[PDB]
Order: structure tokens, then C-alpha cells, then sequence
């Protein structure tokens, strides 16, 4: 009549947050790129067709980027599938023998790059081969008349070359959950992270997210809505990496105008080791043009998107890298093969206050990276035939700010921070791992039998 | 264990620059910030900057931007440090110092001052 | 109507627990990287089939909604049926029953069904 | 240094001393992040507290500081012949000012 | 009398179909290296699953008790029931059955529901 007993049912709209292991799934077609895996997609589930999405009707639900333990997940598993497209392919820590060099054959106009004689076991065992590479200032080192260098990781380090065969074009994945959790998704477009949201929805995977290998500038990622949205988890600290996300993107179209010629040397049996041959005739420079008028408007999406943070009527200034590697003081991003850093100095420069054309950006070249910061593991990119292009959405930045300064006259602005797992971040940040829980309890005025 | 090993005095003139050094050999580089401090014979401390050895960013108080350029060498693993436009005021010793809280994901803060050199004392006239 | 999975959230608990056969039907269907997938699905199957023996090893035996004889004690917030149940949603009533779901079932097999069938044993052999 | 410290404290062993440690609007009556330190005249310098009031691990309880309002303070108990030697504040302030320091020793 | 999991291991069979549900909590208990557990909850569902499998057949679907319509024809282990029920444990009796418990389940799986469910269409079309 009245005493309530205890009823169960199953299936219900209930969840706390646990990690566990999330698994890959790259559409039915993203497998047949071949190039002896491109990334990881191996045996991983191919996507289904047609993803829906759910509103959920009321739930206020919190979301956070920060100690979401999927950003340290995800580092994880792109850090190991790397030796993965590497280890049956070819090394090369015999390459520190000593290469007699020269400033390459030119009619000046300047070096950078020398024209660099040795020798190097063939084929046979017995035989020795005569040949000159070219390579990037960074790529090599001299050891302490004309000068003579050694390769760069010979001091610390082994090194394997990849196979020119894998190509390295960022291609999407969908981070998936099997039958237990799932993956939130709050809605929300004037979204500053923190709290509650109106109309939390929910997906059981994730969008298409692309592993662009970059600092400062985003590429090749997810727009922002309405206004800008300026994200940070911790916007005091100035150790920490703060994180934009555009909503007006920007066009980078990059060249590397040097017919470039690849020559591949046998040094095996079976490897090979692939040289820099002759740029044909004229000398030219890796830039990346980026249109002047795009920036400029740009800017006010993000600096309107700051007068909200100090005042109605305020004043804002930039300038470029306080220094330290070039990870940190200049755009890295992958172009063809080869990796580009180009120059932020021409960038961080203007002063704001109150009431047809493109610049370009210097870019440097390096083909041997020590990425992941991993002292014994550095590696060779084999060089890319013809001139190099690289079309690009710009899409957010990787920044830092000053100390205290004056207090509160204004404020420097420049790039910095780096971390890769921050990087990663800058596409985790709508996200949040939950572990369902579906047993529910009420108390319903039936009871059973004995 | 782990240590700092700093320089053995260094005597430098005005007008110029002066290198300082604290080598590591003992713990994980990248993952943990480390500022360099100054101590003056007698007087107050002022700090200098600070690095995320990782990739190296650096940052200064506006006090010394334009004089300051301050790294490190990753896998050599030492911090260098160089202070311009010397004048005499700058005769002191320098020791590097860690924070507390560093790891690899998740990061913070920036204070917990733990580590100290062997003072390498430099002189200006 | 048959809108969605789980709208019914921040709604109230029948029409919650209206849809009891919605989210049964899409759980199981029918070298490295292929590992991450496989470490996913064998723990997502033994919890179920400890669900599938936790409704044998009670009185239930079947499958969806089975009832109780157990005291809803009066500490476990107790509204009427019609404040619970005829009023609530699961956003705003299982924020409520959270702190005291431990004590529920240090019962549901213990002096019950584990006696109770075997109850059932001592009738049936004599 | 931001943080006015006063001239000097000395005693008798066994004794305990408190030292003062004023700011203005911004510094330790600002702010929650300071922490004091240790000199022994002639190596490496220490830490002995960190935020307001929390010992690291090692350091002996005897020592304990506090922030109230404005004027930080700290509190040595039982004063040793160890304990004579050169005290510090710090505050994370804007970036980071200084307590002007205060020695200790026996009479 | 509650003396924990198979804390009745070789008492009376009346005294040992007791505790029928604390056994039932344990068959399910919830690079590399990760191999030495991924391998072992993958055997917790096999001592689970034979068994659901077998109840569910049969006119037990449901777990714990579960009476079956099987003559013990006398040619089997013929005892008195008090030689089986009140004079030995589940060791002492569980050995009996092992001359004849290949032959008992050609019936309760292959002669009774084999049969027993497709009178069930046959009577069920009124």
C-alpha cells in the first residue's frame, strides 16, 4: 500500500569516469594506401558509414582537456606505432664516416649546404664506393685548411633511415569504445571548457582527427564557432602550453622551388642509402607564402577575443620567440617528406589599441630529427624528388605570455610551450572518456513472490 | 643520486658577456624546468629565467630582455647562460634551481626551489 | 516513438525506463594494432556474463525487469511512488541514491536467493 | 625583494624566535604562494617551507611559518646553535619579489 | 551458518547446497606482460560460460536449484537417498556419479529438451 520496496531495471542513462583502452577504426578505404604502413591502420576496424549524433535532452555534464587521461593515451600509442613504419627498414649508424665538403658547386650568390665527398661499403664487402651527398646545416656537424663534418647523432646517438616507400600525409582515424564506455561530446559552440553544459550531446566515436606533426601552428584540425574561442587550462602560469582554435582559416601554400634529384646508393645488399644529387641550375629557397590579408583580420578575431580579458578599451603587443629550440621559436610541419621550420620572427610583430598581397615565411630544411626527445633514437627522412608543395588550412597555435611585466600596462605575446601531448591536446579538448554504469535502483510499490 | 655541476670562477669585464654552466648527469632532461638564480656576495637574490629543457622554452622578466640569451644542449644535457651589457654591479655567484611538480603529461608549477649549484663566482670590474 | 539511445536522461524515470528493449540490441551483434581492439572486447564480455549468471543464480531466471522483496530502507531518499517515481528524473534522482548503493546488495545473494533455493532443497528431497 | 624584514633577532639556546614579513596590497597580504628558506654561511642554500604552512619532507617540525593578512610571519621552536643562520621569504608576486631577510644567532 | 567461499568443501550435501551463490561470484571475478592477465580472464568466462549454456537448455535456464525430469535407472549408481544425501558430502557422491556421468546426459540435453520444447508448438495452437 504504502511500503516501498526496491526495483530493478537496466539499460540506464548513468556514467563516472574511468580510463581503459580505446581502439582505432580509419574507414574501409584508408587501408589500401599501402606503402608498407602509412601510420598504423593494419588490422583496425574499418568505419562505419553513416555516424549519428544525440542532444541529450536536460544533462548538465561536466567536460574538461586537462587530466582527461586520454591525452596521455593517445601520446602513448602514436609514440610506439612509430617504430612500427621503421624497424624493417634500413639503418645506417655506419654513415659516421668523415665527409671531406666543400660549398657546393654554385656561381655564389649566398652556402647553407656543402658538396660533400666519402667513402662507404657497397654491395660487396670487399668493394668501396665513391660518392657525394648534399645535406641541411642541421643535418650534420663538425668535430673539434678546409672543413670536414660527421652526422649530428654520431656523438650520442644511432639512427635509422626510413623507407621511402611510407609516404606521411596526415590521414584521419576515429578513437573508438566498445561495449561498456563511451565518449562525450558537449555541444556547446560559445564553449570556454569549464562547467556544466546547457544541451550536452554524446557520440560513441570520435570525428575525423589528423596527427599533424607541428608546434605554434595548428593545421589540418577543427574550426572554431561564432567567436574565436580562446582555450587554455591554466591561464596564469606561464610554463604552460595554451592552446587557440581558429574559426577563420588560413591559406598555406608552401613550395620548395628545387627540382630536387633523389639518388639512391646501394649499400646493402638489398638496403640503400638515398643521396642528394644536383637542384637544377637556378638556387632558390623553402618559404611558404601566407596571404597578408588573411592574417591581418584574423588577428581581431583573436585580439577582440582578448578585450574581453583586460578591459573595453585596452592595448595589446607582440613579439617573436623569447628563444630556445626551434620546435618552440619557429613553425614545424611536415612538406613533403622533409620537415620545415619556418621563421616566427616576421609574425609576432604590431601593437594594438583602442578607437592584394602576402608576406612570406623563411622556412629551414632538416631530413634527420631527433623527435619524441628520445637520446639514442634519431632517424632520416629519404629525400623527396621535385619540387615540394603543401596546401593547408591554418587551424590554431601552441603560445605563451610573459611574467608579470608591468603590471598590467600590457603584455608580450610570443610562441613557445611545444609539449606533444599538448599539441594532441588542441583536437582532445571536446572529449572525455566515461565508463557507463547500467544497474539502477527505484522504489516502486510492487514486490515479488516466495 | 643526481647533481648540478656548476663552472669554476669565471672573471669577466664590463660591457660584455660571461658563460655559466650547470651540467646534468643524473636525471630525466626534458620534462623538468629549471631556473637560473643569482646570488650577489652579501646582498639579495634576484631571479634570472628559467627553460622547459624540452625544446628549451625560455622566459625573462623584462628586467633583462635585450642583455639575457639563456639554453641548454639537450642531449649533452647542461644548461649554459648569458647575461649582456656587464657592469661592475655584477659581480656575484649563480645556481640553477628545479620546480617541484614536473612529469610528462600534465604539467605545472613554477616555484619549489630544491636544486642548487656549487656557486660560480664570476668578477667585474 | 523511437528517437534515440538514452535522450531520456535528464527525464523523468518511466520514460527512462520505458524503452527496455532499445539498448540491448548493439553490444555484440554478431603482429600489434590489431591488439588494442582485442584487449577491448574479452573485458567487455566477461562483465557481461557476470550478468548473465547474477540473473540465473537469483530468482529472476529471465531476462529484463524482475522486482524485490527487499526493505527500500527509509534512509535511501524517500519521496512518495509519485515524488519518485512520478516525478524525477534520473539526472535528479539518482543524485541521490549514489552514496547508499553499496548496502543494497550486501543482500541481493547473500540471505536471500543463497538460501532461498536452497530452501527450495531441503523441501524437495524428503 | 618587495617584503619589508626587519633588522635582526638573536637569543639565548633553547629559545624561540618570530620574524615579520610585510608587503603592501599585492605581495604576501596578495597573494598565496610564498615560502622561506635557509642560509648556512657559505654552501649550497636550502629550503625549509613552501606555501604559507607546508614542510617538505625532511625538514625538522620545529619550524613553521604562516601568511595572515598582510605581514607574513615564522616561528622557529627551541632554538639550537644548528639553527644560526640567514632566513628569506619569497612570494610569487606578478613574477617573482623577495623578503629582504633576517639572521639568527646565539647570544 | 555462513562460513565463506567453499567453506562447505566436504559436509553433508544437505549442508552443502548451502552456499550455492558465493561460488557463483568467483567464475567470473570481474608489448607484453599484459598477456599474463589478457589470457587468464579469458578462462574465467570458460568455467562460466559451459555452464550457461548447459542450465540454459534445459529446465533450468535460470541458475542455482534446478530440478530435472531424469529416471536414475536403477542399473546407474543405485543408493539409498540417505546413502547419498545424508551420508555424503558433494567429494564422496560427485565420485559415484563418475562411473555412470557419461552415460546420465543423453537425456537431460539430448532425450528431454530435445522433445520437451516442440510440444510446446504442438500444444501452444489453440
Amino acid at each position: 500500500a504504502e511500503n516501498l520496496w526496491v526495483t530493478v531495471y537496466y539499460g540506464v542513462p548513468v556514467w563516472k569516469d574511468a580510463e581503459t583502452t580505446l581502439f582505432c577504426a580509419s574507414d574501409a578505404k584508408a587501408y589500401e594506401t599501402e606503402k608498407h604502413n602509412v601510420w598504423a591502420t593494419h588490422a583496425c576496424v574499418p568505419t562505419d558509414p553513416n555516424p549519428q549524433e544525440i542532444h541529450l535532452e536536460n544533462v548538465t555534464e561536466e567536460f574538461n582537456m586537462w587530466k582527461n587521461n586520454m591525452v596521455e593515451q593517445m601520446h602513448t600509442d602514436i609514440i610506439s606505432l612509430w617504430d612500427q613504419s621503421l624497424k624493417p627498414c634500413v639503418k645506417l649508424t655506419p654513415l659516421c664516416v668523415t665527409l671531406q665538403c666543400t660549398n657546393v658547386t654554385n656561381n655564389i650568390t649566398d652556402g647553407e649546404l656543402k658538396n660533400c665527398s666519402f667513402n662507404m661499403t657497397t654491395e660487396l664487402r670487399d668493394k668501396k664506393q665513391k660518392v657525394y651527398s648534399l645535406f641541411y646545416r642541421l643535418d650534420v656537424v663538425q668535430i673539434n685548411s678546409n672543413k670536414e663534418y660527421r652526422l649530428i647523432n654520431c656523438n650520442t646517438s644511432a639512427i635509422t633511415q626510413a623507407c621511402p616507400k611510407v609516404s606521411f600525409e596526415p590521414i584521419p582515424i576515429h578513437y573508438c569504445a566498445p561495449a561498456g564506455f563511451a565518449i562525450l561530446k558537449c555541444k556547446d559552440k560559445k564553449f570556454n571548457g569549464t562547467g556544466p553544459c546547457p544541451s550536452v550531446s554524446t557520440v560513441q566515436c570520435t570525428h575525423g582527427i589528423k596527427p599533424v606533426v607541428s608546434t605554434q601552428l595548428l593545421l589540418n584540425g577543427s574550426l572554431a564557432e561564432e567567436e574565436v574561442m580562446i582555450r587554455s587550462e591554466n591561464i596564469t602560469n606561464n610554463a604552460k602550453n595554451i592552446l587557440v582554435q581558429f574559426n577563420t582559416p588560413v591559406q598555406i601554400n608552401c613550395t620548395r622551388p628545387n627540382n630536387n634529384t633523389r639518388k639512391s646508393i646501394r649499400i646493402g645488399p638489398g638496403q640503400a642509402f638515398y643521396a642528394t644529387g644536383d637542384i637544377i641550375g637556378d638556387i632558390r629557397q623553402a618559404h611558404c607564402n601566407v596571404s597578408k590579408a588573411t592574417w591581418n583580420e584574423t588577428l581581431g578575431k583573436v585580439v577582440k577575443q582578448l578585450r574581453k580579458h583586460f578591459g573595453n578599451n585596452t592595448i595589446i603587443r607582440f613579439a617573436n620567440s623569447s628563444g630556445g629550440d626551434l620546435e618552440v621559436t619557429t613553425h614545424s610541419f611536415n612538406c613533403g617528406g622533409e620537415f620545415f621550420y619556418c621563421n616566427t620572427s616576421g609574425l609576432f610583430n604590431s601593437t594594438w589599441i583602442s578607437n592584394n598581397d602576402s608576406i612570406t615565411l623563411p622556412c629551414r630544411i632538416k631530413q634527420i630529427i631527433n623527435m619524441w626527445q628520445r637520446i639514442g633514437q634519431a632517424m632520416y627522412a629519404p629525400p623527396i624528388q621535385g619540387v615540394i608543395r603543401c596546401v593547408s588550412n591554418i587551424t590554431g597555435l601552441i603560445l605563451t605570455r610573459d611574467g608579470g611585466s608591468t603590471n598590467s600596462t600590457t603584455e608580450t605575446f610570443r610562441p613557445g610551450g611545444g609539449d606533444m601531448r599538448d599539441n594532441w591536446r588542441s583536437e582532445l579538448y571536446k572529449y572525455k572518456v566515461v565508463k557507463i554504469e547500467p544497474l539502477g535502483v527505484a522504489p516502486t510499490r510492487c514486490k515479488r513472490r516466495v | 643520486e643526481v647533481q648540478l655541476v656548476e663552472s669554476g670562477a669565471q672573471v669577466k669585464k664590463p660591457g660584455a658577456s660571461v658563460t655559466v654552466s650547470c651540467t646534468a648527469s643524473g636525471y630525466k632532461f626534458t620534462g623538468y624546468h629549471m631556473h637560473w638564480v643569482r646570488q650577489a656576495p652579501g646582498r639579495g637574490l634576484e631571479w634570472m629565467g628559467w627553460i622547459n629543457p624540452f625544446r628549451g622554452a625560455v622566459k625573462y622578466p623584462q628586467n633583462f630582455r635585450g642583455r639575457v640569451s639563456m639554453t641548454r644542449d639537450t642531449s649533452m644535457e647542461i644548461f649554459y647562460m648569458e647575461l649582456s651589457r656587464l657592469t661592475s654591479d655584477d659581480t656575484a655567484v649563480y645556481y640553477c634551481a628545479r620546480e617541484m611538480f614536473d612529469s610528462s603529461a600534465d604539467w605545472s608549477p613554477w616555484r619549489g626551489m630544491v636544486a642548487w649549484g656549487q656557486g660560480t663566482l664570476v668578477t667585474v670590474s | 516513438v523511437f528517437l534515440g539511445f538514452l535522450g531520456a536522461a535528464g527525464s523523468t524515470m518511466g520514460a527512462a525506463s520505458m524503452t527496455l528493449t532499445v539498448q540491448a540490441r548493439n553490444l555484440l551483434s554478431g603482429t600489434v594494432w590489431g591488439i588494442k581492439q582485442l584487449q577491448a572486447r574479452v573485458l567487455a564480455v566477461e562483465r557481461y556474463l557476470r550478468d548473465q549468471q547474477l540473473l540465473g543464480i537469483w530468482g529472476c531466471s529471465g531476462k529484463l525487469i524482475c522486482c524485490t522483496n527487499v526493505p527500500w530502507n527509509s534512509s535511501w531518499s524517500n519521496r512518495n511512488l509519485s515524488e519518485i517515481w512520478d516525478n524525477m528524473t534520473w539526472l535528479q534522482w539518482d543524485k541521490e541514491i549514489s552514496n547508499y548503493t553499496q548496502i543494497i546488495y550486501g543482500l541481493l545473494e547473500e540471505s536471500q536467493n543463497q538460501q532461498e533455493k536452497n530452501e527450495q532443497d531441503l523441501l524437495a528431497l524428503d | 625583494s618587495a617584503l619589508t624584514q626587519p633588522a635582526s633577532v638573536s637569543g639565548s639556546p633553547g629559545q624561540s624566535i618570530t620574524i615579520s614579513c610585510a608587503g603592501s596590497s599585492r605581495d604576501v597580504g596578495g597573494f598565496d604562494l610564498v615560502s622561506w628558506y635557509q642560509q648556512h654561511p657559505g654552501k649550497a642554500p636550502k629550503l625549509i617551507i613552501y606555501e604559507v604552512n607546508k614542510r617538505p619532507s625532511g625538514i625538522s617540525s620545529r619550524f613553521s611559518a604562516s601568511k595572515s593578512g598582510n605581514t607574513a610571519s615564522l616561528t622557529i621552536s627551541g632554538l639550537q646553535e644548528e639553527d644560526e643562520a640567514h632566513y628569506y621569504c619569497y612570494s610569487y608576486a606578478d613574477g617573482v619579489a623577495f623578503g629582504g631577510g633576517t639572521k639568527l644567532t646565539v647570544l
